[PDB]
């Protein structure tokens, strides 16, 4: 509940965001 | 007006390490995530990672995890990339690139396209030594041709022209190829009517400004 | 681990025409983005479509990108002579940035075969160590050609290299110039050398060569 | 701290599942 | 709220033919997160297909859904007597769980026109206040009907209330009845009471009628 | 095999409440979550929400978030839905419904559509009041066709039957419609031969449980 979440294409799910 | 504008062509020695710039203009540049992309020759594009100005947030592919470092300077508005430990695979054209613009309604990271490209810095690495080239005449024998073979210079480029820049129709300076020696090498070739063969003198200019290196090369038929 | 597979490598129209560009992805894209950019040598590559149909700003609307799942597709209803470039597809976000390896749009114009020219070393080059034999195949169309080298009837394979230069922006012909290396030794042991040049716009073959010694 | 997430075609973004929503 | 609208609102087909069910969504389901299912009167509703694509243990390879985006479809490649019924589009997942309102797969057969009885309210009815008239639509095909009322030539409109049985198992007919209610002294004030029936199998409008009090 | 069994048919005035039960079996009952849904005559399926029988967390449709009270008793591996204040709008069949199975692989929900179904249970909410139908004859005149008409009668159901069930060739029995007095009314016919009438007696069986009225009419020419 801190970094956002999106959709992979790679993995088929969501995801959390990289760069801290 | 968004523009990036990158600092200049760098050649450097195998195991050492470059620094690119990436100024940015026309927006506000702690607004958007920056890119890093290059393209080596004969190769596809390669993300290298990304920069957030604002907080220093950052991402990197898997391939240079520890040998780039992104830097960004909010007070000059520009971005920098470092790479170490070169290699000769690392010869290619380093593109900075800002993300699209962003709006609360789109998901996270919609806009990481490459919206706007900087023009590219070119980073040669290479074992090779600065050094002029060779200008060796390709003689004629209707139409007529004739060149200069610019041979066993580096690094690039060499700029030819014919008679000064007052001979431009049917000249064609060939993109230059990098032999196994290190050095690179081109031909620049003119077609011409025969019956000038006589009358029409003909010289290259070549210029290596690497080298300071001039020279003008009168071509004529070998006296055979 | 996306791969994105563009096609065909070389798209030949001529202005007015429509152009296809396709983007076959190894992983469905649900996510829609997929983006496509513009490349003229020189010049910064500028994006032209992103989020798989929102066309970039200061785009002509002659420009539309569609598609879903693992293939999306770039369409220039009519081409225009700005127009030819490279073309790149790509699938950004999520830690995922692969691109298509290109596709080039040329300008297509009628058959034209190429003039032939050969040139032996320079007495120069010779005299300062090696040998350089220049074979020069100037305003052809299309790009394909093939251009064999016999040195005394034997075929050379491997050691030359082969530069053409960019579609002419006026004619719209390529030229092509491939030269042989060899040591000064290997061309004065040798007589006849010789260029065969394969081309569409030539009934058959075309042979230019020289005989090292005279002319 | 790290959650499982699913995507809402509802919301059109990726939303978080702790057994009750 | 996410709306998925389907089509046809019927299908007639005959044992055999192939069965095309189409579903249309208001948003796009990225997560493929759809469902068909089947619905036999008096059953308990079956799942078909989840995931768009995957077949539910138990159902026949004849049965396929596909789709995506905003356009999902279910398809029979045979149909059997045992797949007449209603079939569902749901979306499901993440607080999304709304239903298509459905599509009616029912058994085409050669068209029937009605058989039509009228009677009149009982005595023992009367005898109470109210007055029922009733019209029976016999084994019919299609189910498309229409019944008019008229009492002494005055077409009665917003008093009379009409059911349909389900299509038979057996011969695949429909039939209907509609109810003409009046006041036990509004009754008594007419003559003539009378149904017309209007359907594709009559190419002309039926009318089946009785005087009050004589017969 | 799976299997979900419901609790019998009810009907319940505005306002009041009503508790549907759903009993599971062939499954590990505390690994599924289950969820309610209905269906109101001529209205679309309707979802109303989920429960998780094992820790009792739910999800709640916004339409009924605030009437609706889902329970599940594990040692029983039963679940329960409760509709409170009652309206009109609520007669429906109502149906319970297990999630599907899941793989480690898959993404959160991709298993929450409704893998196996209850056969429902019907509910109806009326402010009217049990009352016997009256049956009236549907009289024959020259095949023919004669029949009954049960009329103002609450609640469903009534059935009907032709000389004990003796008769079933050419039987129809109409879905009963609701009247504006909230008394339902019904139709059920039969064709038989025009010779047969006055000869071969024919009368109709209703049989109306809920007020215990049970009717044998018998049906001629006037
Ligand atoms: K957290």
């Amino acid at each position: 509940h801190e970094r956002s979440y999106m959709f992979s294409d790679l993995e088929n799910r969501c995801i959390a965001a990289e760069a801290k | 007006q968004v523009q990036l504008v990158q600092s200049g062509a760098e050649v450097k020695k195998p195991g050492a390490s470059v620094k690119v710039s990436c100024q940015a203009s026309g927006y506000r540049f702690s607004n958007f995530v920056i890119h890093w992309v290059r393209q080596a020759p004969g190769q596809r594009f390669e993300w290298m990672g990304w920069i957030n100005p604002y907080n220093g947030n950052k991402e990197f592919s898997a391939k240079f995890q520890d040998r780039v470092t992104f830097t960004a300077d909010t007070s000059a508005n520009t971005a920098y990339m470092e790479l170490r430990s070169l290699r000769s695979a690392d010869t290619a054209v380093y593109y900075c690139a800002r993300v699209g613009p962003y709006s609360w309604d789109d998901s996270p990271q919609d806009n990481y396209y490459m919206d706007v490209w900087g023009k590219g810095t070119t980073v040669i690495v290479s074992s090779a030594s600065t050094k002029g080239p060779s200008v060796f005449p390709l003689a004629p024998s209707g139409t007529a041709a004739l060149g200069c073979l610019v041979k066993d210079y580096f690094p690039e480029p060499v700029t030819v022209s014919w008679n000064s820049g007052a001979l431009t129709s049917g000249v064609h300076t060939f993109p230059a190829v990098l032999q196994s020696s290190g050095l690179y090498s081109l031909s620049s070739v003119v077609t011409v009517p025969s019956s000038s063969l006589g009358t029409q003198t003909y010289i290259c200019n070549v210029n290596h400004k690497p080298s300071n290196t001039k020279v003008d090369k009168k071509v004529e038929p070998k006296s055979c | 681990e996306i791969v994105l597979t563009q096609s065909p490598g070389t798209l030949s129209l001529s202005p007015g025409e429509r152009a296809t560009f396709s983007c076959r992805s190894s992983h469905s894209i649900r996510s829609r983005r997929v983006a496509w950019y513009q490349h003229k040598p020189g010049q910064a590559p500028r994006l032209v479509i992103h989020g798989v149909s929102n066309r970039a700003s200061g785009i002509s609307d002659r420009f539309s990108g569609s598609g879903s799942g693992t293939d999306f597709t770039l369409t220039i209803t009519r081409v225009e002579p700005e127009d030819f470039a490279l073309y790149y597809c790509q699938v950004y976000g999520a830690s995922s940035y692969t691109f298509g390896q290109g596709t080039k749009l040329e300008r297509k114009r009628t058959v034209a075969a190429p003039s032939v020219f050969i040139f032996p070393p320079s007495d120069e080059q010779l005299k300062s160590g090696t040998a350089s034999v220049v074979c020069l195949l100037n305003n052809f169309y299309p790009r394909e050609a093939k251009v064999q080298w016999k040195v005394d009837n034997a075929l050379q394979s491997g050691n030359s290299q082969e530069s053409v230069t960019e579609q002419d922006s006026k004619d719209s012909t390529y030229s092509l110039s491939s030269t042989l290396t060899l040591s000064k030794a290997d061309y004065e042991k040798h007589k006849v050398y010789a260029c065969e040049v394969t081309h569409q716009g030539l009934r058959s073959p075309v042979t230019k060569s020289f005989n090292r010694g005279e002319c």
